[PDB]
């Protein structure tokens, strides 16, 4: 494997503690690290009304029905462009 | 199988009622729906 | 087209749907052998008083049972994959032809050379003409090359619809955003009738096929006058 | 806290054939009540939704 | 260290569970969780079947493997046979373990 | 506890088989009928 | 009386009230999708809950304090929730062979690649790779729980659990703050559409998933649970695992394999 | 009383009862859908309007036919009725969640009858394809309301599954192994299976359906890289193990039958039985692509298909030579419960090969959405689920309700229905062959006389139906109490009497391992 | 060369019923063809070949979507 610890054989409740606080949560602390590093806002690309995308078949059945239900303005542009 | 006798038999004239009635809730209905389909399509 | 009281296929117009009469006569007499064989054991079981009540052993006969079933489906799936690897095989068209499906209707294309495209719409009732046949008419016929190899592309602008010839033993379906090919030969001049074969809304029973094989100058000269 | 399964063993042991769904006591009937009512309720007012979608509108 | 605040079944089990789990501490079937062990079955030495009646249905697997199980209703009384291999089984009728 | 044995295995009673000719009818009948009056209601409308 | 060791349930409503709030949230997403009203869905949405909340504080009443669940209820129990969750598999491999099907033969419309012009896949070594090691985190500590319930730690238990819970919540943020910053949206072509639906889908599990766990926490604060009978929580386990490994497959198929 | 008895239910018995009824309603709703189909096509022209209203009918026919008649009578009525008897269990193992099995089928049929009330009903085929089920060739409710239907029925019979399942596998006596189990319940263990494992797929399908329709996701839109092919095999991933669900619970039924009118112990070859069932269970989820040898796929894609959809012959053999070995030597009772067994078992057959023909993706170009794969099913579904049904509650009707038939009525209903369906659909084979198109309002002026036949035939059925409805009041209006059933000592559902108690094995049976 | 065209011949890329390929390829092989020629001033003669191809395969309605959309700047292939 891309694993090499040893097996850890003295009662399983310690033993599965002993991997949450060493393998588990570090995992978890060095990845919520990596992440809050690449963070950060980024150059929102050129609005070209490709006819794949902003597809409306029907209006949403909620608000003006053109706004999808995770709208974020800077980054989802309505069919005809980005938002003012 | 074995069965007792009809505990309340159900004479020739009380089944030919039954199936008489059985037949018109069938065909009752549909007949009047069927006979007036002209008039639905019309209106 | 088929005529009143037809039991069978429409006669065979191309090699292909002549093949395949004589895989149906094949198979259909196993299936008449079988489901007859079934009904007489049936009938053999039941028309005796003679009994015997107690536990048949049931091992010998089970092989007799699996194997010969399994020889039958050899013999059926052998001809009927011949067939499906002719239908297939490379052969190399003199023409191509799309046509697309609409909600009611056929649109044909033929764009090799010139830009020819027109529209194909069921004759009403109420203007056949003496001797035209209900729901088969078209106004415009798909013209085409007799005794040659035609390159027929299938699609739709809408709904599925599915273009069928049961003479030729053609059925592609119109699917949107797809290009469905199938190989088309006539052996023989005529008007062969086919209709829309998946179901595509209130007309679907009414937006027919109709192929006109006629000699190739009389085709040249009629994609010359429908420019 | 402190173990007070015995108790509720008790509770729901207790031999007034009440079924399970009810054998908490009058809040059980309450709660019960208010599902039931809902669900007839919303019902009732599924059939006239169907009703009026039946038939046209402007 | 485990400081435990954790209950057993010993203590905290209840009702039927109880009831499965004390009996098995002592050997006993009374919810028949266990296939009963065949005798010979001679009219000596008949299969000896449990009641809290004075008939149980007895389903005979005549010989190991049969696919078809025999069922009959057995009675209070003398012992009664396997209709397919005359096995003889007597019914043991006692009152329910409560 | 409830009701066993012949008739009484039931949601609808058996006492009165004319009572039960008239339940049945309705039965099957309001079935049956569904469709007529459904295409009627499609055919009443444009 | 009964001389076998199986369940005979006291007569029920709930079994109707879930089949009325069944009828009560399909008509209500149609009412809400089609006549603009969301109030029909509003009710069967409340009714499932209570329905929900009744029925299985009935099991609960059922197991803990009236003693139904001997073995041969509990043996019956584990093949109920295996039988489930391979269920909800096949549910999850619908959505698999949709985007395996868009994605290895992409269309003209989407410039005949994967991804299709115009869509700017997340990276999957930024919040997606955090939420890969959030949940394989919560695999360890619910394991952690199991143990220590075993061995009658009933403070490690409660421990490992909020643990287990906490990432699960943590999930559930990230991937709505995912969602929210995510520059395509469900209507951008197959891709959207693939990507939202399944690991929407995904989402709603977690979420079904977290709840169970906090269902089983609040039954060890009551100390229901014995060190030998708790189906509960093992349950809860299986189905935490099973959500567990959809998101593995996600990860591996439509975030990495399908950027 | 009556509340907590019919709508709180926990016993097998009383929710048996009410799937029997709910199927029987649904039955009669089936029939005048099918009525107004050949009423149609019974002489040339237009009858009721053009394809919509038609296919509306057509569309509903099936749902009905297959949703709520079939399934619901054969796993949910002889299903909760004989699986806990025929094992000596006290009830099944979730007898709560049982009852919500139950209770989800009115408000499933309610959908259905809604979507066909609203805007211009749902005119798709049961099969429902984008783009025509899409929300711009079938704008409004209905389609909508047609996957709601659909979406209640599945988690129906997905927990049913689950239930039958569980308890097959953990509620037999400690002594019995499942190959101590009687066929009907192996038929219903292996059918649980399927819908466990095909249902899940397609509430996949048409929730993609529904996101499409609502939601402007593009699974099958080609505008935003989708494919309307991809719904094709979600749906026949269910769709063709679908079939083999309407049909194994029958194959149990009719070994059941077969063996006691046989005067037999046992059906012959009973491992051979459950092999060709599994076998059958298995293949019935490799072949879904038959269903689409005209959409345009690979040469050797459509000789996989041909080929493993024809090995299913070799195992459904086994079965049919089984029952016709099951009557050898037989000590024959012509009961009506007999005469539907030998008509299933000749009917099933011709519509098993004829199934045979269509898996020939050569010839399936040319038989392919005509009349003669309306043959092929019909054959199978309306002469083999049918026969099936009809065979079972005859059979069972005693145990059930504690009275006896008519045995002359059922015998005269019998032949009736014989002449109706063998008159309905013989002629569609010849229809099939010539060309004539499935889902047509019409039909070009040659296809007159088979139709007119087909037409008159479905009429016959009608009468059957009607007289059906006369024979079940009829005995209970007679009231002839059950004395006598002969072989209980292979019939265990029997052995408590009829009809038996609200609770039986309250003391469960003694069986010992020797 | 072979310009006794009658029409577009087996591709053994393409060899199965989907043809949809087939046609995109060659449209997307004339538009590219005609980009790096009206560049170098050369002659579009030399693109000919997938002109003809593309034209016989592609429905109508495919290419005047394709060609609007090149106009408009929403062509989703590469050219
Ligand atoms: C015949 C009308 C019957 C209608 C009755 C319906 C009512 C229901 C009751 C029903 C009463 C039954 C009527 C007899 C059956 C006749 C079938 C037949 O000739 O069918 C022929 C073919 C079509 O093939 C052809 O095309 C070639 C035949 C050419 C005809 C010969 C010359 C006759 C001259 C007139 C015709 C035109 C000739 C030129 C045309 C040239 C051909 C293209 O059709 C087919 O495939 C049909 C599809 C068959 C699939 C089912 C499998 C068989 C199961 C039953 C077997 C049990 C055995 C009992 C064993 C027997 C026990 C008694
Ligand atoms: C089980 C399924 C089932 C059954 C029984 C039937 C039965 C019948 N069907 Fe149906 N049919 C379908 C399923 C079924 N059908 C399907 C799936 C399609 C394709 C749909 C599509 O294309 O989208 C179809 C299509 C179809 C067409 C083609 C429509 C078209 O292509 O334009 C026609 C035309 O004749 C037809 C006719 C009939 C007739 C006359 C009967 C008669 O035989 C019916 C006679 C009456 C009965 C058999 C009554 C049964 C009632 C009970 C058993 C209740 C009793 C209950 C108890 C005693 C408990 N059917
Ligand atoms: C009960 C329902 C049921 C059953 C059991 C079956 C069983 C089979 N079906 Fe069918 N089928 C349907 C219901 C059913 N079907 C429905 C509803 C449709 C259409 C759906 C729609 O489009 O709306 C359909 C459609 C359908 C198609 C598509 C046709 C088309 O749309 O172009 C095909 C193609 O392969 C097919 C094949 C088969 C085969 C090979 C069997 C086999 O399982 C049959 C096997 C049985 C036998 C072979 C007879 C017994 C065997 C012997 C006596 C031994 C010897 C036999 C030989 C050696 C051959 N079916
Ligand atoms: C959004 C993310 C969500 C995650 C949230 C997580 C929060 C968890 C909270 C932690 C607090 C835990 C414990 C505090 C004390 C409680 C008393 C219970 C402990 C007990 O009773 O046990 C003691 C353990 O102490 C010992 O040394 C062992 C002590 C072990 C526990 C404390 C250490 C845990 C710290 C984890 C940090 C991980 C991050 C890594 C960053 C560094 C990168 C390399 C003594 O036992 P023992 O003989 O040593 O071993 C026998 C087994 N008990
Ligand atoms: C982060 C975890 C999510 C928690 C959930 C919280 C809120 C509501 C969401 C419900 C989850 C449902 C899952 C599957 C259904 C649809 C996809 C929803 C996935 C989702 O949430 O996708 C969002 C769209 O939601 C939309 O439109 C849809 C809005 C909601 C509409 C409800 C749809 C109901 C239809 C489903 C029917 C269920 C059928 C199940 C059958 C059962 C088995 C037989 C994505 O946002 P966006 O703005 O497009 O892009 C982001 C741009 N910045
Ligand atoms: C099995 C994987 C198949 C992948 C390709 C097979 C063979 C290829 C050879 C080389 C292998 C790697 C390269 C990939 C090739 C891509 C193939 C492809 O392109 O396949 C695409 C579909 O794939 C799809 O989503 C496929 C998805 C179909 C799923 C089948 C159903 C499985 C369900 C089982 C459920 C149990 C799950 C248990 C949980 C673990 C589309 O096909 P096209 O090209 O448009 O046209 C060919 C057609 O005629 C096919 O009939
Ligand atoms: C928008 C609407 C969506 C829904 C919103 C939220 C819904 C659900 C939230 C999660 C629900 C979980 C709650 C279940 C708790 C039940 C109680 C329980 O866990 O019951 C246990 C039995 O398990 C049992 O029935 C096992 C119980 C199985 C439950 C399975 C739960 C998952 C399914 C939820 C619905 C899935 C929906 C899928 C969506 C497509 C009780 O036995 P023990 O634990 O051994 O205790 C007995 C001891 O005390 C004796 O010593
Ligand atoms: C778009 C809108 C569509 C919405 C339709 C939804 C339909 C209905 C909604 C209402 C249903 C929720 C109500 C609670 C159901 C609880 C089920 C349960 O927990 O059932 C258990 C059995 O199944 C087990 O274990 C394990 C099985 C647990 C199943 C949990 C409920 C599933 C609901 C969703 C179904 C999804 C199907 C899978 C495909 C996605 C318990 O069996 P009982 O017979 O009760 O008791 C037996 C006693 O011995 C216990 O002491
Ligand atoms: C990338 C992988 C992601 C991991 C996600 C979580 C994996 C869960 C695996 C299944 O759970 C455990 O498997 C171990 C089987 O090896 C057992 O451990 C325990 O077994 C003994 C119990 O006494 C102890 O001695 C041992 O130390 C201890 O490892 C334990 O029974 C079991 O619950
Ligand atoms: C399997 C489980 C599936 C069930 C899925 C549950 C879906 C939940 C939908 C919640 O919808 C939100 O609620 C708001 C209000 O409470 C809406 O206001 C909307 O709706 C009103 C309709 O009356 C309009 O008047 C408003 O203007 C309009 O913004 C809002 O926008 C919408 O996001
Ligand atoms: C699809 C399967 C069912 C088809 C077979 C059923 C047909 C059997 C006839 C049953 O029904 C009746 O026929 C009458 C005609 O004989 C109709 O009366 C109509 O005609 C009468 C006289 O001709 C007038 O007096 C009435 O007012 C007028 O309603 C009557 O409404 C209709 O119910
Ligand atoms: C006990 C269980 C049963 C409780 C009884 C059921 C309660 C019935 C309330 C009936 O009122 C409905 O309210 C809807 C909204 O709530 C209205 O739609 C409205 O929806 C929007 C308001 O949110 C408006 O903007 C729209 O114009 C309008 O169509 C609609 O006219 C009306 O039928
Ligand atoms: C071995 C197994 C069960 C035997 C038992 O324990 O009773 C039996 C049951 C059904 C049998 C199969 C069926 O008889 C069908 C086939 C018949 C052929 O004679 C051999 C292969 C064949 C596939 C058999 C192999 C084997 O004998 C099976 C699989
Ligand atoms: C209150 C109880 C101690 C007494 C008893 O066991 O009943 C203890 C045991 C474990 C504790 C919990 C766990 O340690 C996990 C959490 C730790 C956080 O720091 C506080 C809340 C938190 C959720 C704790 C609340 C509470 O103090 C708990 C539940
Ligand atoms: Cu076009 Cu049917
Ligand atoms: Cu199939
Ligand atoms: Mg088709
Ligand atoms: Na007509
Ligand atoms: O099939
Ligand atoms: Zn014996």
């Amino acid at each position: 494997a891309s694993a090499a610890k040893g097996d850890h054989g003295g009662t399983g409740a310690r033993t599965w503690r002993f991997l949450t606080f060493g393998l588990a949560l570090p995992s978890v602390a060095l990845c919520t690290l990596n992440s809050w590093l690449h963070s950060g806002h980024r150059e929102r690309p050129a609005f070209i009304p490709y006819h794949h995308l902003r597809i409306r078949t029907k209006p949403f059945s909620w608000g003006d029905g053109n706004h999808t239900f995770f709208h974020n303005p800077r980054v989802n542009p309505l069919p005809t462009g980005y938002e003012k | 199988i074995t069965a007792k006798p009809a505990k309340t038999p159900t004479s020739p004239k009380e089944q030919a009622i039954g199936l008489s009635v059985t037949f018109l809730s069938f065909l009752l209905p549909a007949g009047w729906v069927l006979y007036h389909l002209d008039n639905y399509k019309k209106s | 087209m088929a005529y009143p009281m037809q039991l069978g296929f429409q006669d065979a117009t191309s090699p292909i749907m002549e093949e395949l009469l004589h895989f149906h006569d094949h198979t259909l007499m196993i299936v008449f052998l079988i489901s007859s064989l079934v009904l007489y054991i049936i009938s053999l079981m039941l028309t005796t008083k003679l009994t015997h009540t107690s536990t048949m052993d049931a091992q010998e006969v089970e092989t007799i049972w699996t194997i010969l079933p399994a020889i039958i489906l050899i013999l059926i799936a052998l001809p009927s994959l011949r067939i499906l690897y002719m239908m297939d095989e490379i052969n190399n068209p003199s023409l191509t032809v799309k046509t697309m499906g609409h909600q009611w209707y056929w649109s044909y294309e033929y764009t090799d050379y010139e830009d020819l495209s027109f529209d194909s719409y069921m004759i009403p009732t109420s203007e056949l003409k003496p001797g035209e046949l209900r729901l088969l008419e078209v106004d415009n016929r798909v013209v085409l090359p007799m005794e040659m190899t035609i390159r027929m592309l299938v699609s739709s602008e809408d709904v599925l619809h599915s273009w069928a010839v049961p003479s030729l033993g053609l059925k592609t379906d119109a699917i949107p955003g797809r290009l469905n090919q199938t190989t088309l030969m006539s052996s023989r001049p005529g008007l062969y009738y086919g209709q829309c074969s998946e179901i595509c809304g209130s007309n679907h029973s009414f937006m027919p096929i109709v192929l006109e094989l006629v000699p190739l100058k009389y085709f040249e000269k009629w994609s010359a006058s429908m420019l | 806290f402190e173990n007070r399964v015995a108790e509720k063993q008790k509770l729901f042991q207790e031999d007034n054939g009440l079924p399970v769904h009810l054998k908490g006591g009058a809040t059980d009937n309450i709660l019960y009540r208010v599902t039931m009512t809902l669900c007839l309720g919303g019902t009732l007012y599924s059939l006239y939704c169907l009703g009026w979608a039946s038939f046209p509108h402007k | 260290a485990s400081g435990g605040g954790v209950p057993t079944d010993e203590e905290q089990a209840t009702g039927l569970e109880r009831e499965v789990m004390l009996a098995a501490r002592k050997g006993q079937d009374p919810y028949n969780i266990l296939a009963p062990k065949a005798t010979s079955g001679t009219k000596e030495d008949p299969n000896l079947v449990p009641s809290i009646t004075n008939k149980r249905i007895v389903g005979c697997i005549c010989e190991e493997d049969n696919s078809t199980v025999i069922w009959f209703w057995l009675h209070k009384g003398e012992a009664q046979r396997c209709p397919s291999c005359g096995t003889h089984y007597k019914l043991v009728p006692h009152q329910l373990a409560h | 506890h409830y009701e066993e044995g012949p008739g009484k295995n039931i949601p609808f009673s058996v006492e009165n088989k004319w009572r039960l000719l008239a339940m049945m009818t309705l039965f099957f009948g309001s079935g049956f009928a569904a469709p007529f009056f459904i295409v009627r209601h499609q055919l009443l409308k444009k | 009386h009964q001389t076998h060791a199986y369940h005979m349930v006291n007569p029920s409503p709930w079994p109707l009230t879930g089949a009325l709030s069944a009828l009560l949230m399909t008509s209500g997403l149609t009412m809400w999708f089609h006549f603009n009203s969301m109030t029909l869905l509003m009710i069967g949405l409340t009714t499932n809950m209570l329905t929900m909340y009744q029925w299985w504080r009935d099991v609960i009443r059922e197991s803990t304090f009236q003693g139904h669940h001997t073995p041969a209820v509990q043996k019956g129990l584990r093949y109920g929730m295996i039988l489930f969750i391979i269920s909800e598999v096949l549910f999850f491999t619908g959505f698999f062979w949709a985007f395996y099907h868009s994605s290895l033969a992409p269309t003209p419309e989407l410039g005949g690649c994967w991804p299709p012009t115009g869509i700017h896949p997340l990276n999957p070594l930024e919040v997606p790779l955090l939420n890969t090691s959030v949940l394989l985190a919560s695999g360890v500590s619910i394991t952690w729980a199991h143990h220590s319930l075993m061995e009658g730690d009933r403070k490690h238990m409660l421990q490992a659990l909020f643990i287990t819970i906490t990432l699960g919540v943590y999930f559930t943020l990230l991937q709505a703050s995912e969602y929210y910053e995510a520059p395509f949206t469900i209507s951008d072509g197959v891709y959207g559409s693939t990507f939202f639906v399944a690991t929407g889908f995904h989402g709603l599990h977690v979420i079904i998933g977290s709840t169970f766990l906090i269902v089983c926490f609040f039954r060890q604060l009551k100390f229901h649970f014995t060190s030998n009978h708790h189906f509960g929580f093992e349950a809860a386990a299986w189905y935490w695992h099973f959500v567990d490994v959809v998101w593995l497959f996600l990860y591996v198929s439509i975030y990495w394999w399908g950027s | 009383m009556f509340i907590n008895r019919w709508l709180f239910s926990t016993n097998h018995k009383d929710i048996g009862t009410l799937y029997l009824l709910f199927g029987a309603w649904a039955g009669m709703v089936g029939t005048a859908l099918s009525l107004l189909i050949r009423a149609e096509l019974g002489q040339p022209g237009t009858l009721l309007g053009d394809d919509q209203i038609y296919n509306v009918v057509v569309t509903a026919h099936a749902f009905v036919m297959i949703f709520f008649m079939v399934m619901p009578i054969m796993i949910g009525g002889f299903g909760n009725w004989l699986v806990p008897l025929m094992i000596g269990a006290p009830d099944m193992a979730f007898p709560r969640m049982n009852n919500m099995s139950f209770w989800l089928l009115p408000p499933s049929f309610l959908l259905l009858l809604a979507s066909s009330m609203v805007e211009a009903g749902a005119g798709t085929g049961w099969t429902v394809y984008p783009p025509l089920a899409g929300n711009l060739a079938h704008a409004g409710a209905s389609v909508d309301l047609t996957i709601f239907s659909l979406h209640l029925a599945g988690v129906s019979s997905i927990l049913g599954a689950i239930n039958f399942i569980t308890t097959i596998i953990n509620m037999k006596p400690p002594a019995m192994s499942q190959y101590q189990t009687p066929l009907f319940v192996w038929s219903v263990m292996i059918t649980a299976v399927l819908l466990l494992l095909s249902l899940p797929v397609l509430a996949a399908g048409i929730t993609m359906l529904l996101t499409d329709r609502n939601l402007n996701t593009t699974f099958f839109d080609p505008a935003g890289g989708g494919d309307p092919i991809l719904y094709q095999h979600l749906f026949w991933f269910f769709g063709h193990p679908e079939v083999y669900i309407l049909i194994l619970p029958g194959f149990g039924m009719i070994s059941h039958i077969v063996t006691y009118y046989s005067g037999k112990k046992e059906p012959f070859g009973y491992m051979g039985m459950v092999w060709a069932m599994m076998s059958i269970g298995f293949l019935g989820f490799i072949v879904w692509a038959h269903h689409m040898f005209t959409v345009g796929m690979d040469v050797d894609t459509r000789a996989y298909f041909t080929s493993a959809t024809m090995i299913i012959a070799i195992p459904t053999g086994v079965k049919v030579f089984s029952w016709l070995a099951t009557l050898h030597g037989g000590n024959i009772k012509w009961s009506p419960a007999m005469m539907w067994a030998l008509g299933f078992i000749f009917l099933f057959t011709v519509g098993g090969l004829t199934g045979i023909v269509l898996a020939n993706s050569s010839l399936d170009i040319v038989l392919h959405d005509t009349y003669y794969v309306v043959a092929h099913f019909h054959y199978v579904l309306s002469m083999g689920a049918v026969f099936a049904i009809m065979g079972g509650f005859v059979h069972w009707f005693p145990l059930f309700s504690g009275y006896t038939l008519n045995d002359t009525w059922a015998k005269i209903h019998f032949a009736i229905m014989f002449v109706g369906v063998n008159m309905t659909f013989f002629p569609q084979h010849f229809l099939g062959l010539s060309g004539m198109p499935r889902r047509y309002s019409d039909y070009p002026d040659a296809y007159t006389m088979w139709n007119t036949i087909s037409s008159m035939g479905s009429f016959i059925s009608l009468t059957a139906v009607m007289l059906m409805v006369f024979i079940i009041w009829e005995a209970f209006a007679s009231k002839r109490e059950v004395l006598t059933v002969d072989l209980t000592t292979t019939n265990l559902e029997w052995l408590n009497g009829c009809p038996p108690p609200y609770h039986t094995f309250e003391e469960p049976t003694y069986v010992n391992l020797k | 060369k072979i310009k006794n065209y009658q029409t577009a011949p087996f591709d053994s890329r393409f060899p199965n019923q989907n043809q949809t390929r087939n046609c995109w390829q060659n449209y997307l092989d004339f538009h590219r063809c005609e980009k790096a020629m009206t560049a170098k001033g050369g002659d579009v003669s030399v693109c000919e070949w997938y002109r003809r191809v593309y034209k016989s395969l592609c429905p109508i309605s495919w290419v005047s979507t394709w060609d609007d959309r090149r106009a408009e700047g929403t062509f989703p292939g590469k050219i």
